[PDB]
């Protein structure tokens, strides 16, 4: 995911 | 040259006469509440920040230019955008913005807001974004026309920008994108945050004058007046709260719950409905990540050995009612899974890198270890021993120690306190019988998130989300330059992976070239034992209190809860 960090 | 709908591969299903999706009831009535659970905690409202634990649903605060259907892998339909003009290679697109498009304060969504949004992600967003879109520009060329130019072809990279939230400049000019938000941002989607209690609940209210309520993509959806999330510190307390009616809907991930604990008065009297459906598309898979940047897991042989110590057939039979299937692919249950021997196109891709590949990539189909399920598999444990010894980890007394240094072979398994974790002690016991010490550490949701992001672990559980085709997103998770994206769970920086993914990212939109490339990549990732495969099931197990109705058709790629509605007659039959 290019717009946010993992979960 | 001009369209209303886009598809990463093939053509969009709803290209013609698009009034509503097949999996909605366009007449669904508005009203009522759905109450949901979330596990762990949250501490802010900015999903896009560099840090923090964002609230449930805070990734859907904003409408986007186009929106994906749920019955297709990658098809985009008008939301804020009405249409687009484009190059045949998708290297540029001019997007027409709906002049009715509004933020929640009633102000217009313009081409400028889109240009502002792109620059905001480029300068204050997660570091991977500016890497992916490094040659790219996004410009308001007219009040309601935004032109996107890529430096290199990337049909998927273009379409992915259609899923970017469109931020209101008037609000976001005063907040860094990288910082957490203590209060909800000015937004635009069909639900807005109306109250919350930090770490405990979030309430979303349906925006009753939502400008796009009647677009085709929105018809029959967003029916509930209220969506409430309550947070639970662990899944056992949440499951008992579900059974008592404290929230309405449960996705059941524990095999023992499902097999044995769907009982009691509430089930007898049919207040709670329970449903189980085969799911035939791409599957989320569980794995344990080996941090390969730590010396303990630097050697492929030790990773292989530790994998042999995980007795899945025993766990499935003794603990999990035979419910699970063994994970065996990074493209699980798709055409991209390397389930057969490499074909000729795969060998053209693979043979040049033979020197940097396990030889089994060419000779064998990857199969995680199988035991008889009796406990104490002697073949698998003897092989683990043989591999450990070759890697220099030898028994001294009951403990494995490095043959050179006498250091014990020891590692920490980092776990969220919120998960069930019934497999952990048996795995620990198996490892202890090899002379390996595995310390268990359970931590809260905020510690787990932070440490998962920085890869401050030896081993931890990770979910590999379903990937229906080999997406250019793969680079973020696996390519060396994206190592600090927070998605590269093992810490791998491999020129073999890099090269295959560079090929994939040059073949975006081309199924013919992506098929052998996906299989090839699958062989490389699996045969290196970067992670320890766990399990999945191709079956959704859901339960809910009987207050809802549903469209005849369920979408392929989601449960479609956003298409459900509150049914006043069914709800009237339930007690308080």
């Amino acid at each position: 995911m290019r717009t946010g960090n993992a979960n | 040259k001009e369209s209303y709908a886009f598809a990463v591969l093939g053509e969009p299903r709803y290209a013609f006469n698009f009034n509503h999706f097949d999996y909605v009831n366009p007449a669904a009535p508005k009203g009522g509440q759905i109450t949901l659970s979330a596990l762990g905690t949250f501490d802010n409202f900015n999903r896009y920040a560099l840090r923090g634990n964002p609230g449930a649903r805070t990734e859907q605060l904003y409408d986007t230019l186009f929106t994906t259907s749920d019955d297709e892998p990658g098809s985009y339909y008008p939301l804020i955008a009405e249409s687009a003009r484009y190059a045949d290679d998708y290297s540029w697109v001019e997007v027409a913005i709906n002049p009715r498009a509004r933020f929640h304060d009633g102000s217009p969504i313009t081409a400028r807001d889109v240009e502002f949004t792109f620059q905001k992600f480029m300068t204050e967003g997660v570091p991977q974004f500016r890497l992916v879109y490094k040659g790219t520009t996004v410009k308001a060329i007219a009040p309601l026309t935004v032109r996107i130019e890529l430096a290199k072809p990337g049909k998927e990279d273009m379409l992915s920008l259609f899923s970017l939230p469109v931020f209101p400049e008037k609000y976001w000019k005063d907040h860094k994108l990288s910082d957490p938000l203590a209060t909800p941002p000015l937004a635009s989607g069909p639900y807005r945050v109306t109250s919350w209690k930090m770490g405990q609940n979030i309430v979303y209210s349906r925006v009753k004058d939502y400008w796009a309520a009647n677009l085709p993509v929105n018809r029959g959806r967003w029916n509930f007046d209220t969506i409430r999330y309550d947070y639970y510190l662990d899944d056992n307390v949440a499951f008992e709260a579900f059974k008592a009616g404290a929230f309405d809907l449960r996705m059941e991930n524990d095999a023992k719950n499902w097999a044995t604990r769907y009982t009691g008065k509430n089930f007898d009297k049919k207040y709670i409905i329970k449903d189980e459906q085969k799911n035939e598309s791409a599957q989320d898979t569980r794995w344990l990540a080996f941090n390969i940047q730590r010396p303990v897991f630097s050697d492929r042989r030790v990773r292989e050995a530790i994998t042999l110590a995980f007795d899945f057939e025993w766990m499935n039979k003794a603990l999990f009612y035979n419910a699970w299937s063994r994970t065996n692919s990074y493209f699980q249950n798709t055409e991209y899974a390397a389930r057969n021997y490499p074909d000729a196109a795969e060998l053209v891709l693979l043979a040049p890198m033979k020197k940097d590949l396990p030889s089994e990539v060419f000779t064998q189909i990857y199969q995680p270890p199988v035991s008889k399920g009796d406990g104490y598999d002697r073949d698998n444990l003897l092989k683990a021993d043989k591999l450990l010894n070759e890697a220099g980890w030898v028994l001294k007394g009951q403990q494995r120690v490095n043959a050179t240094t006498g250091q014990p072979l020891s590692f920490e398994l980092l776990l969220p306190a919120s998960s069930n974790s019934q497999w952990v002690l048996p795995f620990q016991h198996s490892l202890q019988r090899l002379g390996i010490n595995m310390d268990i550490r359970k931590v809260d949701n905020s510690q787990i998130t932070n440490r998962m992001r920085s890869r401050d672990y030896d081993m931890m559980p990770r979910v590999w989300r379903a990937m229906p085709w080999p997406s250019s997103d793969l680079q973020i998770s696996w390519s060396s330059e994206y190592i600090n994206s927070t998605y590269n769970a093992p810490g791998v920086q491999s020129p073999v992976i890099d090269s295959l993914i560079n090929q994939i990212i040059a073949a975006q939109g081309n199924k013919e070239k992506l098929l052998p490339l996906g299989r090839a990549l699958d062989r490389v990732l699996t045969w290196n034992y970067y992670m320890l495969p766990m399990w999945y099931m191709a079956e959704d197990r859901l339960a809910w209190w009987d207050k809802f109705s549903q469209p005849a058709v369920r979408p392929v790629y989601s449960l479609g809860i956003d298409t459900w509605w509150y049914d006043v007659n069914k709800a009237a039959k339930l007690p308080s």
